[PDB]
């Protein structure tokens, strides 16, 4: 059970009068920090969003996001006019990381352009020529290099052990998944899809599968992880079916939080 | 470039007419990520809509979830429209109920 934090980042310049930079931290699959633009503070989403740290040492990283912010703005309507770069602009942050690695990366308009590795910023195996021209300027700024190298390998490792024992109650946490059944027309005539519903499990991991007595229908489709408002998930399988052949169908699913009790659901 | 913004719509608890449910609309797939979101009942805006943070996956692309309290019942139905540049016309996707 892995719980990685990501801190995100998502700047964008529609012009040299408009910017926007809004931020946020994941915790696994939990948001446990919310950073919008029209605010100065990085506002946490949870009672145990701050970790062991203490207000004094969670104010020292506030004041220093704070001038992140309107300094990395700057830096980029600069690099802007220094490498002859169009707007619009859209720069995207993922850096954080997990207690037993870190990581910083930055992509241009939804495309890879560079990270930080160990001590200095070093351009990505794809990446354009100008890349290498910001790379240089970069790594001249000799205080972000070390601020950065402090907060990737000394801040956020203490940040991360702190966070995943001041919330283990909610990290591991059970919520029971509730099933539903429903059928749209298919494609083909004299066929119809059967829909399985799975919402409100977690953790993510869930099994569902349409059954025939005790034979698995290979026909059945698994669809994406869809996320609910109150961080809990959401499944449906479906099953294209001949009119007819639907007697005798059931959807059974499997849940952690059921604790070894399948909920099974016959079709009509 | 631009990524064209996919659309799934799906209910909170199971569907029953007459009875308050939480309507879901997960926007998927885009950019950039200036995007218009409208949860639609007989075709008028929801004015009732939360939005969570925008964010992004693993692969560059951005992700937002948007959520209403709806209540279903025969007559009524309930779309999530979306309007980004990487499509000329909005793009509706009508929630299906049986
Ligand atoms: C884990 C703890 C936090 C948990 C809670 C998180 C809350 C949720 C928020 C999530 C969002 C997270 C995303 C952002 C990542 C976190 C921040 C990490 C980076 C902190 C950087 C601190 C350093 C800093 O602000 N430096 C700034 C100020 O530097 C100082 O400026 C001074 C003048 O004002 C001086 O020039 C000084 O140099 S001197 O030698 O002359 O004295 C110099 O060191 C500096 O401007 C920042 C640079 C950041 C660059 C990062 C960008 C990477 C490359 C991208 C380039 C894009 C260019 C493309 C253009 C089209
Ligand atoms: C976002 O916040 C910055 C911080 O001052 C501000 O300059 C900018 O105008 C804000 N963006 C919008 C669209 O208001």
């Amino acid at each position: 059970r892995l719980f990685p934090l990501r801190c995100l980042q998502i700047s964008s310049f529609a012009n040299s009068s408009w910017t926007r930079t809004d931020g946020l931290a994941w915790l696994g699959e939990l948001q446990t920090h919310s950073w919008s633009n029209d605010s100065d503070t990085v506002r946490s989403l949870k009672p145990w969003s701050q970790g062991t740290f203490s207000d004094q040492q969670w104010e020292t990283l506030q004041h220093i996001f704070r001038v992140y912010r309107s300094s990395f703005t700057r830096d980029v309507k600069e690099f802007a006019k220094m490498l002859r770069l169009s707007y619009p602009l859209e720069l995207q942050v993922s850096a954080g990381c997990e207690v037993h690695n870190n990581f910083f990366h930055v992509a241009f308009q939804g495309k890879d352009i560079l990270s930080f590795q160990g001590t200095s910023w070093e351009p990505t195996q794809e990446a354009p020529l100008w890349v290498n021209l910001a790379i240089q300027v970069l790594n001249q700024d000799k205080w972000t290099r070390e601020t950065v190298q402090w907060l990737l390998n000394g801040t956020c490792p203490q940040f991360v052990s702190g966070l995943l024992e001041s919330g283990k109650s909610e990290l591991k946490k059970q919520e029971k998944p509730v099933a539903w059944l429903s059928s749209v027309p298919s494609s083909a005539h004299g066929h119809r899809q059967l829909v399985c519903h799975v919402s409100g499990f977690y953790p993510k991991p869930v099994w569902v599968m349409w059954m025939r007595g005790d034979q698995e229908q290979q026909g059945t489709h698994r669809g994406d992880f869809l996320p609910n408002a109150d961080e809990t998930w959401y499944l449906q399988a479906t099953l294209d079916v001949e009119a007819g052949e639907e007697a005798g169908l059931a959807c059974r699913v499997k849940h952690s939080s059921l604790g070894g009790q399948d909920i099974i659901l016959y079709w009509s | 470039i631009q990524k064209t913004p996919q659309i799934q719509v799906y209910s909170r608890h199971p569907p029953e007419n007459g009875k308050p449910n939480i309507l879901n609309c997960y926007v998927t797939q885009f950019h950039p990520p200036h995007i218009e979101i409208q949860m639609l009942k007989n075709g008028k805006k929801i004015p009732k809509v939360e939005m969570s943070d925008m964010s992004f996956s693993k692969d560059w692309s951005f992700y937002i979830l948007a959520h209403t309290e709806f209540t279903p019942t025969e007559t009524d139905t309930y779309a999530c429209r979306v309007k980004h540049a990487s499509m000329a016309e909005p793009k509706t996707v009508y929630w299906d109920r049986d």
